């Protein structure tokens, strides 16, 4: 139940505004930045903003805030679930959303606002489905913007018939200082690029371990998909009856499940670090970083983040493999590794000055956070089995997969 | 992306 | 410094008017005063073209509340543009009319409204229904007057089911306001 | 490519001939409480005519139209004598402005298919036609239901807005 569609700068001016209730006024977004900048000097930021009976539900993109007034007791996830969606839109229309692109495409901006939410409700917000009679370049409203199937326009014909899928996961970690692992999980996501032709039917098939409990497969690998979030494609009810995951797909890239499940394996990349920080002197990073995975796989382009003091000074970098920038923009070394095969374990040491004249405040101590790609390889060991295509006119497609592990929050906690 | 796809089988019957 | 936009906006070429009303909600979008140039919009909004009716429409939306009386001159446009065969621009008119905040404006826009809740192509009843909600904002008791509750419980028991869906939450928004008699 | 002006009491039959002359059918017409403008392309000429309605409430809204405003049609009330005395004084107070002031002037005897509607002359007399200075006014009995009359008054209009051959 949203009231007004507000979509601000960084400065506090209005790019461009779109209201539906009439609830709130149009000159109530003037009281935004300064009640924002009110309560970023207390500690009290929140999401929802308060103006007496106006509250303020924004989020915060690149330059922009998005906020989103409401009067009554508005469903606030909706609204937010609303922005975020306003903005895979427009980051869809338009290849970046910056301040450059509200005022130079005005022309289809109003249009969009008008048309993704009548009185505060959403009501069309596929973007793929809403190319076809809102464009930058007026037909009819196609009949897949009324149908139930409201996210797949028949008619689409390709040459050929491929089914991407891209099973990335991504590892997240918290290992305190004391070298133990807190939380360790892996939020998976399966995202498919789908080139077919036709309404398929797909049904993907994966090692579920309930499904293998009921099947009656139970001693093999079977991944245990704690949670699974699903798209709007996928037939939700015949899932909760028997695991079956039987959908229609869109047509492009979408993310069709996002699952998340615990580990209680070894992470993949450990890092053992100390610091030797003298006062006033200098600090040395023995640091060291080995692979507790397989040898076989090869992790691409990992960033072992180390951060380091505010005003750190004269850098030295004694490594063994790979190089060393030192970024003092974010205030941490960046011990890039081209290629990290697995099973080695190397070695590195930075040394800094530190100013003899003590610092004025405190510094702050951010966690190791590696940027770690490994491909061709799952740490939970989800298996795709099958995807049987169906379709009503009867062709072979080409369905293709591959594993990437990636990290989410892969951060290592320092003393 | 320079990585490179495996295709999966159809039916697993 | 208006006086040049109103005059190429009382012209009659199509690139005239249309870089005109673009000229005017691209003033609208940076915050100016153009509130004084309503009804030379409202001469130049019967067109065929599309892209630019959501324009006009967008600066009837926008300034209706501060021109209340000046804004009469739009009901007939929207009961013409309620009957045409292009099942968008009749949503897009009745998306347009209950968002017009002037209360002396409703009492007209109850017939059409009428009919698009009994219309066949889905989309406009996906919007009717909402605009329902939109016209029970302004005025409650003209829409219990009108009979249209009965009418909107009636979507409720439909098929194809985003106008069920529409309908619901049009319907759950009425009865907010009600004291749940 | 010239404007002209349909205005007038309602319920005169007035968007009932302009959608005549836009495609030549008798349509169910609400009473206009906004306005109707098209055009008819006729004799290399686009009429584009701009009917206002008559409404009460809408009356005074006729001089958001007036800046650049280069014709006029008004169309009679000619059935409904206890109307047309407010509807001359409507006529009065559009012509009581130094704004329209070059605007040639068509008066149509509309609905006539009622015996008890007077002629193309009495009309004249009741409404004072001769006595409006700088004027150039015509009379026109003009049938809604059948369409007669509308031809020569759009070819009247014609020999007014071009002063040429
Ligand atoms: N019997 C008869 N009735 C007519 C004739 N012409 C018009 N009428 C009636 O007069 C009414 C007015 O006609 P319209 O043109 O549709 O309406 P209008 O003159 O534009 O009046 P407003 O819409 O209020 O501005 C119509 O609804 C008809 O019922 C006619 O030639 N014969
Ligand atoms: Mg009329």
């Amino acid at each position: 139940s949203a009231s007004a569609v507000y979509v601000l700068d960084l400065k506090g001016k209005v790019l461009i505004c779109r209201n539906y209730r009439g609830d709130v006024d149009m000159s109530e977004v003037e009281h935004f930045m300064p009640i924002l900048m009110e309560k970023e000097e207390e500690g009290m930021l929140s999401p929802i903003l308060a103006h007496g009976g106006v509250r303020f539900m924004w989020i915060k993109h690149n330059n922009l805030y998005l906020v989103a007034t409401s009067k009554k007791n508005a469903c606030v996830s909706l609204v937010f679930s609303f922005l975020y969606k306003v903005v895979q839109v427009f980051s869809e229309y338009f290849k970046e959303l910056e301040e450059e692109s509200i005022r130079d495409n005005f022309v289809i901006i109003y249009e969009l606002l008008d048309e993704l939410m009548d009185f505060g409700y959403p009501q069309t917000t596929d973007s793929k489905i809403l190319q076809e009679y809102i464009t930058q370049e007026a037909p009819r409203p196609p009949a897949t913007v009324t149908n139930a199937v409201s996210w797949r326009s028949e008619g689409i014909k390709y040459r050929k018939n491929e089914v991407f899928l891209d099973v990335i996961e991504a590892v997240n970690l918290l290992v305190s200082a004391n070298g133990n692992v807190l939380r360790s999980e892996i939020v998976g996501s399966i995202k498919m690029r789908v080139f077919l032709s036709g309404m398929p039917e797909l049904r993907l098939g994966l090692n579920d371990k309930v499904l293998f409990d009921n099947t009656g497969r139970g001693k093999s690998k079977s991944v245990e998909l704690e949670d699974v979030k699903f798209h709007q494609c996928v037939r939700l009810s015949r899932f909760e009856n028997d695991r079956t995951i039987s959908f229609i797909p869109p047509d492009g890239e979408f993310e069709l499940m996002s699952y998340r499940l615990n580990t209680h394996v070894k992470p993949l990349i450990w890092i053992e670090s100390v610091i030797e920080k003298h006062s006033h002197s200098r600090i040395e990073y023995m640091v060291k970083a080995k692979s507790q995975f397989k040898r076989r796989s090869t992790a691409n382009n990992v960033e072992i983040h180390i951060p380091v003091p505010n005003d750190a000074d004269s850098p030295k970098f004694k490594t063994t493999v790979g190089s060393v920038k030192w970024v003092p923009e974010n205030s941490e070394i960046v011990w890039s590794v081209k290629s990290f095969p697995g099973g080695k374990e190397y070695l590195m040491r930075a040394h800094f000055g530190l100013p003899s004249v003590e610092a004025e405040d405190k510094e702050g101590k951010p966690p190791i956070s590696v940027k770690f790609e490994i491909p061709y390889f799952t740490t939970s060991g989800i298996q795709v089995r099958y995807l049987k295509i169906i379709e009503k006119s009867g062709y072979q497609a080409l369905p293709w997969v591959r594993y990437i592990t990636q990290n989410g929050d892969y951060q290592l906690r320092t003393q | 992306t320079s990585y490179d796809y495996c295709r999966v089988p159809m039916e697993d019957g | 410094e208006i006086f040049e936009l109103k005059a190429e906006l009382n012209s009659d070429k199509k690139e005239k008017k249309k870089e005109a009303v673009k000229k005017v909600i691209a003033s609208m979008t940076v915050g100016k005063d153009v509130s004084a140039l309503f009804p030379d919009v409202v001469n130049c909004m019967q067109t065929d073209n599309l892209e630019l009716k959501k324009l006009v429409y967008l600066y009837l939306m926008n300034y209706a509340k501060s021109q209340p009386d000046m804004a009469i001159m739009a009901v007939n446009t929207f009961v013409k543009d309620c009957e045409d065969p292009n099942p968008l621009i009749r949503a897009l008119a009745v998306r347009t009319m209950g968002c017009i905040r002037v209360d002396k404006i409703t009492e007209y826009l109850c017939e059409p409204l009428r009919k698009c809740l009994k219309d066949e192509d889905p989309y406009v009843r996906k919007t009717a229904a909402v605009c329902v909600a939109k016209l029970h904002d302004i005025n409650a008791q003209l829409v219990e007057d009108q009979g249209f509750l009965d009418t909107l419980k009636d979507l409720i028991s439909d098929s194809n089911p985003m106008v069920v869906a529409n309908a619901v939450a049009a319907l759950s928004e009425i009865a907010e306001s009600h004291p749940s008699s | 490519e010239m404007r002209i002006l349909m205005v007038g009491l309602d319920a005169a039959g007035k968007t009932t001939i302009l959608y005549k002359l836009k495609l030549g059918e008798i349509v169910t017409t609400i009473p206009t409480i906004g306005f109707n403008v098209e055009t008819v392309e006729y004799k290399n000429i686009s009429f584009t005519v701009w009917d206002v309605g008559g409404l009460d409430k809408i009356r005074p809204l006729w001089r958001h139209y007036f800046q650049n405003t280069q014709g006029l049609i008004f169309v009679v009330d000619s059935n409904d004598r206890e109307r047309v005395n407010e509807a001359r004084e409507e006529l009065m107070r559009m012509l009581a402005e130094d704004e329209l002031r070059d605007a040639v002037l068509l008066v149509f005897a509309n609905k006539q298919d009622l015996p008890n509607a007077m002629n193309a002359a009495e009309i004249t007399d009741k409404l004072g036609l001769h006595s409006l200075r700088h004027r150039n006014w015509y009379i026109q009995a003009t049938c809604a239901t059948s369409g007669d009359g509308l031809y020569e008054g759009l070819d009247w209009l014609s020999n007014q807005l071009r002063n040429q051959k």
